[PDB]
RNA sequence: GUAAAGCGCACGCAGGCGGUUUGUUAAGUCAGAUGUGAAAUCCCCGGGCUCAACCUGGGAACUGCAUCUGAUACUGGCAAG
RNA sequence: CGGCCCCCUGGACGAAGACUGACGCUCAGGUGCGAAAGCGUGGGGAGCAAACAGGAUUAGAUACCCUGGUAGUCCACGCCGUAAACGAUGUCGACUUGGAGGUUGUGCCCUUGAGGCGUGGCUUCCGGAGCUAACGCGUUAAGUCGACCGCCUGGGGAGUAC
């Protein structure tokens, strides 16, 4: 059965990317709405737009960039199996900085960077490179 | 021998016998590496022209592409930076600074002639410093001429030729949009003052059926 | 300028109706102390050929990587077909910490200054393959400011 | 410069049937007809103009041009085209490593000019019949295979090919030593090691024959240039 | 922009599928090959037995327009299947049109019965009859001159098996296959049929409706073994062959060519 | 899959995981504080034995636990869809 | 699991609608089904045939071949619970280029004809990217991921002893 819909959203968009796919589309949920909000302000896609009523369907545009994809790595961290939390000093760095690392937290999904500087860990969601 | 079977472009070998032997190639982008297999290991094939038919300075330029990369290889063994160009005779203007112009120029005559058949053509060394001083020298001139162009009034002059790029000598071919952005623009008067210009070249061409 | 350094060389055979006809792989790795890398695999019956001819190969079908200063610009790993790679930016000063044919690639490569593992196999052709391909995936930050259309400042 | 009418006249937009095709050039399709893929033609126009363009600017730097054909019907044509312009052209079977192992082949070509020298040249006559024969026989086996590239001297600057499919050894030693492609690439064929690709179709003759014509005028304008 | 889409929708309206309309410019002439272009994908290898005229030599030069015939696309590489074919369309339609003022008036010589009804050939083509239709009246034309010149006036034609039988004389006067497949049985009812592929076995003759027949290897000429089918006969043409066997069950009616 | 390693196949309790929206809670989670986490040991900056080991001042750390005050994106609970 | 018929009976798929409203996925223990051989009791017994007997072959022939031939194979009701019980590939869900078929639905289309254009289910082969030690797998994954379970840790000793 479908247990995680992030992960199968991160699959989407690392399958579009391989496969040189303009747009991923995919059934909406709020979260998946804010971790492709995230993802746009880090650039990794160009723009993100939600469309229905009943059952909307979130579809992303992906990015490339001298042929080759943009999201290089994508990965799920925490997964229902085994749920990770972080600690504002305890936050990564992907792939030395250069990579995000998408984090909920109390106010909000964010960015690993964003996170440290306000002060606040909590959920790690994902690794993007 | 790679050269021999087609593996180094050797295009010109502007060089100098008996003093500097400074030659840029090319090749097909394929993990070749031209001046690599011309100089060898440490020099090895290098050392053999050098001593070959007499102690020469042999040199070997990595050629980029088209002629505007093969003016600073021209420059080699130095350190270029710019250089500027025209249509004919683009006569390669070399930009260095002092301290890297002593072993760029080296000698009078010499580097200043080998590198001068490098690009075929000549090449003319100056210096960073010289580079804006005669760059200056050009844009008071499409305005340092007495202003024979356009013209009307003066105070509107100056504030207009204040963000005018290259004065207006012959820039109604230009973008006639980015003028109309000026704080000041409401019927087609400035594009007309381009248009005044354009006139005034055809009143130089008047000046010159004054004398011809 | 550029520096080779022969990493093995190693013995095989071909059986025939005779016996065995003996010849020598080399495995040799050559670069210029910046980016630019390239491994050579040259095959003779006579071991100063089979070397020579791996310098070949390598001085064709070189590589660039980019180098922060004089270490990695972050943790890469790289694997061919057994052999698995981890390396790791270090501090100037640690020098190249790193076993056998992928110390070697390194060095050449003119990266002073690494933590690296190789896991799985250490079949040296395969590591050496695996160390390349580390090294070629491995992108700067203006590169990837330039994927992501940010500049580099944003990316920190 | 090449007008769409003139294409659709030539048979261009025709292209190989829906089972043979390749989906990679999918986007250079634009519908099926009777089972029989059609090329867009909107889409392959501008491109042909690119690649025209590139190949007339290499030629005013006075780039080295190898015509490659050997589906045997437009063999002549192809030879035609590279002798229009005086360029270079392997309208018979690609020798498998002409450009890549060139030396070697240096060698092959020295030895058909020597073959060709004493052919003409020379004028010894009195050989040994069956010699004489023999000696024929290997020119004959030269200039078909190697008769438009003795004059080459080096490795071509750029390569134009009328079929990626059937030339693809051709194709793969260009991208090996980097040299520029220039293919006309039907509904069938891989595109993806070519620069600059070109669909159309590959197998009729009159649009062989345009392409070539094209290509051979740009060529001359790059040189008078 | 949809100029190429209006015009995609108008080369559809202006080309269809058979051999009908005659576009095919012949563009290259050599022994043994003609070819044409007809605005399709390739250019079509073209036999040069399907474009010589009743005498052995060749009719068309440069430009002709003949159409060919369509519906199979790319066996490897190339466009067609053969014009004649198109020229059976045009006899059909000669013939049907007969049924308007109920006779078709042409020349038709038959001189003997191949399966009980004369042969009458129209100027290329000769097509296979059933007996009475040679002659209106118990006339029997052997003693007519041979091969007489009159005409051909229709007794009998099978409307979905090509035999068409014609009376040559007298000007005044004027599922399928397989349940009633008793028609060309009883012996040795002679047929003209058009091979379709040999298989090294065989020559897979068969035009009446929809059968299949085999004449496979062994009789096929007077020699035996040493025989193989692609040499002996032809590939594509109208032959001489007659039953000597039927299945109605099996489906294999084996045919020969000895005879 | 062939190197050791997919139960012969199913159903199914416990257990693990759980579509989507709103509200609420605040258990998990995160933040801050307080209490504690003996000293010694380890590490940082210092000092003293001629140096060192050794001794030694101050810090950091002791990743934890307990509480109180917040945050509510996620996970959970409860209520409606 | 294979001749027809009838009676009782489980599942699958499609077509539209209508309804319920997360009721789901997986599953240690547990429960059931589980080829062939084998066991028990009672029937049956044509053919075939472990065992057995004779004839050959052979150095020997406790085999292969031949002539016979009993358990069994067949039925009923119990037990056994294993097989290279194999796709040597756990189950469920999602996503990622193609071609040629088979089978079984179903929508439209002049079925003007065996057809034309779609859209579902199951299924055979080839092959791309990717993966793989390679062989190969390749939208029915051995690709890209998630959930749960089962299992492996050098060869023998041993799937044996207690």
């Amino acid at each position: 059965s479908m247990q995680d819909p992030i992960a199968d959203m991160l699959t989407r968009i690392r399958n579009g990317q391989a496969a040189n796919k303009a747009a991923v589309t995919m059934p909406s949920s709020k979260l998946k709405v804010a971790i492709a909000n995230v993802l746009k302000e880090e650039g990794f896609i160009e723009d993100f737009k939600v469309e229905g009523d009943t059952k909307p369907e979130l579809e992303l545009t992906l990015k490339y960039f001298q042929g080759k994809a943009v999201v290089e790595s994508i990965q799920r961290v925490s997964r229902p199996g085994l749920r990770i939390y972080k600690r504002k000093d305890e936050l990564p760095k992907v792939m030395a900085g250069l990579g995000i690392a998408v984090v909920s937290t109390s106010k909000g999904v964010m960015t690993d960077r964003a996170a440290r500087q306000a002060g606040l860990g909590g959920e790690i969601i994902c690794y993007v490179a | 021998p790679e050269i021999g079977e087609e593996v180094i472009e050797i295009k010109a070998a502007a060089r100098d016998p008996g003093s500097r032997a400074k030659i840029a190639v090319k090749t097909n982008d394929k993990r070749i590496d031209p001046v690599g297999a011309c100089v060898g290991m440490r020099g090895a094939r290098v050392q053999a022209v050098s001593t070959e038919l007499g102690g020469e300075r042999i040199d070997i330029v990595l050629w980029d592409d088209n002629p505007a990369q093969f003016v600073i290889n021209a420059m080699a063994p130095a350190d270029v930076a710019s250089i500027v160009v025209d249509e004919d005779k683009h006569t390669m203007d070399i930009a260095v600074e002092a301290g890297n112009l002593a072993q760029a120029i080296g000698r009078n005559g010499q580097n200043v002639r080998l590198a001068s058949q490098l690009s075929g053509w000549e090449l003319n060394v100056m210096t960073v410093d010289d580079l804006q001083a005669k760059h200056q020298a050009e844009a008071h001139a499409a305005i340092d001429t007495f202003t024979k162009y356009l013209d009307i009034d003066e105070d509107f002059a100056t504030v207009l030729v204040e963000e005018g790029f290259s004065t207006l000598e012959e820039l109604a071919y230009v973008p006639m949009k980015e003028l109309l952005e000026i704080e000041g623009l409401d019927e087609p008067t400035v594009e007309a003052l381009r248009e005044r210009a354009k006139n005034a070249l055809a009143t130089i061409a008047q000046a010159q059926e004054e004398s011809l | 300028e550029l520096q080779e350094k022969l990493i093995a060389v190693n013995r095989v055979s071909k059986t025939v109706k005779g016996g065995r006809i003996f010849s020598f792989t080399a495995l040799t790795v050559v670069g210029d102390g910046n980016g630019r890398v390239g491994f050579g695999y040259g095959k003779a019956r006579e071991v100063p050929a089979a070397i020579q001819k791996a310098m070949e190969k390598a001085r064709r079908n070189m590589i660039n990587v980019a180098l922060n200063n004089g270490t990695l610009q972050h943790p890469v790993k790289g694997v061919h077909t057994g052999s698995r790679v981890f390396m790791q930016p270090a501090s100037e000063g640690t020098g190249i910490i790193a076993g056998g044919a992928m110390r070697a690639v390194l060095e050449v490569a003119g990266v002073h200054n690494v933590l690296a593992k190789a896991y799985g196999s250490t079949n040296p052709i395969n590591v050496v393959r695996a160390t390349i391909d580390g090294l070629e995936n491995m992108n700067s930050p203006e590169m990837v400011a330039a994927k992501r259309g940010k500049s580099v400042e944003e990316i920190l | 410069t090449v007008s769409m009418r003139d294409m659709l006249k030539a048979g261009v937009h025709f292209g190989h049937q829906t089972r043979y095709w390749n989906p990679k050039m999918k986007p250079f399709i634009f519908g099926a007809r009777n089972k029989v893929h059609i090329i867009n033609l909107e889409k392959t126009v501008p491109m042909f103009n690119e690649a025209l363009a590139e190949l007339n600017k290499i030629a005013s730097r006075k780039g080295k041009i190898l015509f490659v054909g050997t589906k045997r019907a437009a063999s002549e044509a192809v030879k035609d085209a590279a002798l229009s312009c005086d360029q270079f052209f392997v309208n018979h079977r690609w020798l498998g490593g002409m450009l890549t192992n060139w030396k070697t082949v240096r060698q092959s070509i020295k030895r058909l000019k020597d073959l060709e020298t004493q052919s003409q040249d020379g004028t010894f006559d009195k050989l040994t019949k069956k010699e004489a024969l023999m000696r024929t026989r290997e020119l004959e086996k030269l200039e078909n295979s190697l008769g438009g590239i003795k004059d080459m001297g080096g490795l071509p600057d750029a390569l134009f090919v009328i079929d990626a499919d059937h030339e693809h050894i051709a194709i793969k030693e260009a991208n090996n030593l980097g040299i520029p492609v220039f293919a006309i690439v039907d509904t069938n064929s891989d595109p993806d090691g070519v620069d600059f690709v070109i669909p159309g179709n590959d197998d009729a003759i009159r649009a062989v024959t345009l392409y070539l014509g094209a290509v051979a005028a740009t060529v001359r304008e790059g040189r008078s240039q | 922009e949809s100029f190429a889409q209006l015009f995609e929708e108008s080369l559809k309206e202006i080309e269809t599928r058979p051999g009908s309309i005659v576009r095919g410019v012949v563009v290259a002439i050599d022994k043994d090959v003609v070819l044409v272009d007809a605005g399709l994908k390739s250019e079509s290898a073209i036999p040069a037995e399907q474009f010589k005229n009743a005498q052995g030599e060749l009719e068309i030069q440069v430009g002709d327009e003949v159409d060919v015939a369509l519906d199979a696309v790319e066996d490897g590489f190339g466009e067609t299947l053969l014009s004649r074919e198109k020229a059976k369309r045009h006899e059909a339609w000669i013939t049907l049109e007969k049924a308007y003022e109920d006779a078709e008036t042409v020349t038709g010589v038959i001189n003997g019965k191949v399966k009980g009804g004369f042969t009458v050939e129209l100027n290329g083509i000769r097509a296979f009859l059933p007996g009475s239709l040679v002659d209106v009246r118990p006339v029997r034309d052997t003693l007519h001159l041979e091969g007489k010149e009159l005409e051909f006036k229709v007794i009998k034609l099978d409307q979905k098996r090509n035999n068409v039988v014609v009376s040559r004389r007298a000007v005044i006067e004027s599922e399928d296959p397989w349940v009633a497949i008793a028609k060309r049985y009883p012996e040795g009812t002679k047929l003209t049929g058009r091979v379709t592929n040999l298989t090294d076995y065989g020559c897979f003759v068969e035009i009446e409706e929809g059968v299949e027949g085999l004449v496979h290897v062994s009789e096929m000429d007077w020699t035996n073994k040493n025989i193989h089918p692609s040499k002996v006969v032809n590939v594509g043409d109208v032959v001489e062959v007659m039953v000597l066997d039927i299945d109605e069950e099996r489906r294999r009616i084996s045919l020969g060519l000895k005879q």
